[PDB]
């Protein structure tokens, strides 16, 4: 039994017609001190899968490093590494699965909330949720902390069921998910306007994008608001 | 010579033998035969079930290991009983925990290292018995040669036990035929059955005499005997 120290915040994605989308800001908070800023919470397997974790920021590097040797340890005696026996996104999810229920069972959790994000070998889009208590599950649309709350009920006017998926294009959720951010930059405290974007396609493979930054922001409404009732200057 | 080197398995003789290992080969080739071959949709394995006597039953030679993998013996039943189990555990162990069907080249592997270790140390013994790992997984059809040596080859077919030499040559000539006997089963099968029968000597396969297992592109490994096979004599 622990308590996360340094932390990230949510991590939102959803699935469009011909892959998923996983985002999350690059802040690592310490309690109410916003104290670090290049932090990556995404964290690219291979070419068809992307990991996006929140929580305690020690233990997602432990994860990192779990990762890292999945992919040399699948290497070994592999001669198929690179093609019908890489990594599947499933096979990811499926271990780290294995590891968060352990852990807890152990009462000794990795506090963290995870996202794999992926595209399988039959082209098949992968989203699932996995967390310190080892509980897991998918949907069209799934966010963690705070993105569970606001980010969800944005996604999911853009893909409410499993039908929408393929009415769903790349333009139309990157923008949902750009504009998600937005939102929870607005509302969460322990938010970062600065944040990184993966997409993994069926198609044209896994794009990373770094340094992406919240825009368009509607702040000039405040110049009318003053007191907190009566006051009028 | 030899009788001074061939205590254990802990010891070299002056040319670089381990005599124990040999020993435990020479159980094989006192073990009935069996057949392995494979085209690029299925794999098939043919075994002689031998008799105690006429009142006996014809001892089992076929261990299914997992929906997509299994093995025939000769030689030791029970380091059989030993050896399949282990690989039923690491069958297991892989979609248990990665989701994941284990690669026929890895349970190779893992049979390799298993047995390697009754090798090199004292007080164990190798194992006595060889096997042949027949399965289809996410790179085709396949079909294992395992030998208490801790060696293990992958071929396009093979055989083991007394006599085995016969039926090997068989397949060493009918290769360019068989290996293309795809989306047929029915063939291969019958391809095996002449393959086994190349070593027979002492009487002619019957129903209860008859052993036959398969596996391949859609048929999960199921194992065939008696009337069952009673078509193919």
């Amino acid at each position: 039994t622990q308590q996360p120290i340094v932390t990230g915040t949510s991590v939102i994605s959803m699935k469009y017609d011909n892959g998923v989308i996983i985002a999350a800001d690059n802040l690592g908070s310490y309690g109410s001190l916003l104290r670090f800023n290049g932090v990556e919470r995404l964290i690219p397997v291979g070419d068809n899968t992307v990991v996006g974790i929140s929580g305690d920021i020690s233990d997602m590097q432990h994860i990192e490093r779990l990762l890292k040797d999945l992919v040399t340890e699948n290497a070994y005696d592999n001669p198929l590494a690179d093609a019908e026996e890489a990594l599947e996104p499933s096979y990811i999810f499926e271990y780290l699965a294995t590891v968060m229920y352990q852990r807890r069972s152990k009462m000794n959790p990795l506090w963290n909330a995870i996202i794999v994000a992926g595209v399988q070998s039959n082209g098949d889009q992968f989203l699932r949720y996995v967390n310190l208590l080892g509980v897991t599950y998918s949907s069209p649309t799934l966010a963690t902390g705070f993105g569970a709350h606001m980010a969800n009920p944005l996604l999911r006017k853009v893909v409410d069921r499993e039908s929408d998926i393929p009415k769903t294009t790349v333009q139309v959720a990157e923008e949902a998910i750009v504009n998600a951010m937005r939102v929870l930059y607005y509302r969460d405290a322990r938010s970062s306007r600065n944040f990184s974007l993966a997409i993994i396609d069926k198609n044209t493979g896994l794009t990373f994008k770094k340094n992406l930054q919240v825009e368009n922001m509607k702040w000039d409404f405040a110049k009318d608001i003053k007191g907190y009732g009566t006051q009028k200057i | 010579f030899r009788n001074n080197y061939d205590g254990d398995t802990v010891t070299f003789s002056p040319t670089g033998r381990l005599f124990q290992v040999e020993y435990a080969l020479e159980a094989i080739k006192q073990g009935s035969v069996t057949v392995g071959l494979r085209s690029n949709t299925h794999a098939v394995l043919v075994a002689l079930k031998r008799n105690a006597d006429e009142l006996s039953s014809y001892q089992k030679k076929i261990i299914k290991c997992d929906e997509h993998m299994g093995l025939s013996l000769a030689g030791l039943a029970p380091d059989a009983r030993v050896l399949s189990n282990y690989l039923r555990q690491q069958c297991n162990y892989s979609s248990l925990v990665f989701n994941r069907k284990l690669a026929v080249e890895r349970a190779g592997h893992l049979l390799c290292d298993k047995a390697q270790k009754n090798t090199q140390s004292y007080g164990g013994r190798p194992y006595g018995v060889g096997l042949l790992i027949i399965g289809y997984d996410k790179s085709g059809a396949h079909l294992l040669e395992f030998q208490p040596s801790g060696n293990v080859t992958e071929l396009y077919g093979t055989a083991i036990g007394a006599r085995s030499q016969g039926a090997k040559t068989y397949l060493e000539r009918t290769l360019d035929t068989f290996i293309k006997i795809d989306g047929n089963p029915d063939e291969l099968i019958k391809a095996g059955v002449e393959a086994i029968s190349q070593s027979l000597r002492d009487e002619s396969l019957t129903v209860d005499n008859l052993s036959i297992a398969i596996v391949g592109k859609d048929t999960p490994f199921t194992i065939y005997d008696g009337e069952a096979v009673a078509k193919y004599i």
